[PDB]
């Protein structure tokens, strides 16, 4: 039921820069039940953020996450070449479960 | 012993009803009459002075966990005996009595708890459980779980899921 | 510490497929394992999830009548059964569960399987 929108569709910035992503919802979502995933071609997805504010163990601190209500965002401070991938936003508080559309970052 | 075997209905495992038999010259004349504390060699001649009598309904395969000093889902969360057990653990099957057309749902067994149980202890409280951080003020379904699950006890399964009644007398001095 | 999933399978339309997600430590430990599908280049799409403890389950309305998630405690196995395969289902299937050994659980879904390719 809940519809998530991810923007921008594509990003083109050189390594080292700062990128920002927005995950927008359609109804109130508890801030303790949101997460982000990273996907590279052919590999399994990776967990990045749980609860929208707690970074997963061992992940670089350059990642950051905040938001509340019906709109959540992800920000990465210092980008590097290996980070070029597609990130999916998942709200995982209310059944039925739901994912995002996807984004792309390159240069 | 006329009140704790021929009873029409038995209690669940998440709870259980016992008694305080006393002042009666127990006719132990009275199937797995497995006794641990004192063997029936002289069970008909004793000076115990105080006896309890619990009651439980459980699946056949889980009966082994009743014995002291063993681990199990129902022996580490519902009913655990002390290491110095002094009693007997009687048990038979109730395949054609407790089983019912389409099954019986009245029996339950606790599935989750904060910590293990101490001997001869019970806790009856149905509340949401489980978490890392527990901001579960409301009632939900992710990491906030209903603690009890109901047995199936269908009208006919093969041996191993059928209902066994087990009575665990706890002698004393 | 990882998830094990069967190899690729081949099926023709109308049949049914069974996919196994085998883990370690699931028994005696709470573990909410979900199921996610992903076609080539498409967005991830949710399917189902099940609690290894109580058997509680929930399915997407769309995938209702077509998905059956079954549990096996003794072997610590999880079964995802799909019936009446359609060409739209041809995709990769992942099983994900949260790190759970100490009774308590890591709230987020962190472990993810290697994936299985099913084509019809």
């Amino acid at each position: 039921e809940i519809v998530l929108t991810q923007s921008p569709g594509t990003l083109s910035l050189s390594p080292g820069e700062r990128a920002t992503l927005s995950c927008r919802a359609s109804q109130s979502v508890s801030s303790s039940y949101l997460a982000w995933y990273q996907q590279k071609p052919g590999q399994a997805p990776r967990l990045l953020i749980y609860g929208a504010s707690s970074r997963a163990t061992g992940i670089p601190d350059r990642f950051s996450g905040t938001g509340s209500g019906t709109d959540f965002t992800l920000t990465i401070s210092r980008l590097e070449p290996e980070d070029f991938a597609v990130y999916y936003c998942q709200q995982y508080g209310r059944s039925p479960w739901t994912f995002g559309q996807g984004t792309k970052v390159e240069i | 012993f006329d009140e704790v075997f021929n009873a029409t209905r038995f209690a669940s495992v998440y709870a259980w009803n016992r008694k305080r038999i006393s002042n009666c010259v127990a006719d132990y004349s009275v199937f797995t009459f497995k006794c641990y504390g004192v063997s029936p060699t002289k069970l008909n001649d004793l000076c115990f002075t105080n006896v309890y009598a619990d009651s439980f309904v459980i699946r056949g395969d889980e009966v082994r966990q009743i014995a002291p000093g063993q681990t199990g889902n129902i022996a580490d969360y519902n009913y655990k005996l002390p290491d110095d057990f002094t009693g007997c653990v009687i048990a038979w099957n109730s395949n054609k009595l407790d089983s019912k057309v389409s099954g019986n749902y009245n029996y339950l067994y606790r599935l989750f708890r904060k910590s293990n149980l101490k001997p001869f202890e019970r806790d009856i409280s149905t509340e949401i459980y489980q978490a890392g951080n527990k901001p579960c003020n409301g009632v939900a379904g992710f990491n906030c779980y209903f603690p009890l699950r109901s047995y199936s006890f269908r009208p006919t399964y093969g041996v191993g899921h059928q209902p066994y009644r087990v009575v665990v007398l706890s002698f004393e001095l | 510490m990882q998830l094990v999933q069967s190899g690729p399978e081949v099926k023709k339309p109308g049949s049914s497929v069974r996919v196994s997600c085998k883990a370690s430590g699931f028994t005696f430990t709470p573990s909410a394992v979900q199921w996610v599908r992903q076609a080539r280049g498409q967005r991830l799409e949710w399917i189902g999830w099940i609690v290894v403890g109580s058997g509680n389950t929930n399915y997407a309305q769309k995938f209702q009548e077509r998905v059956t998630i079954t549990r096996d405690m003794s072997t610590g196995t999880v079964y995802m059964d799909l019936s009446s395969l359609r060409s739209e289902d041809t995709a990769c299937y992942y099983c994900a569960a949260p790190h759970c050994n100490r009774t308590n659980c890591y709230d987020g879904f962190d472990l993810w399987g290697q994936g299985t390719v099913v084509t019809v």
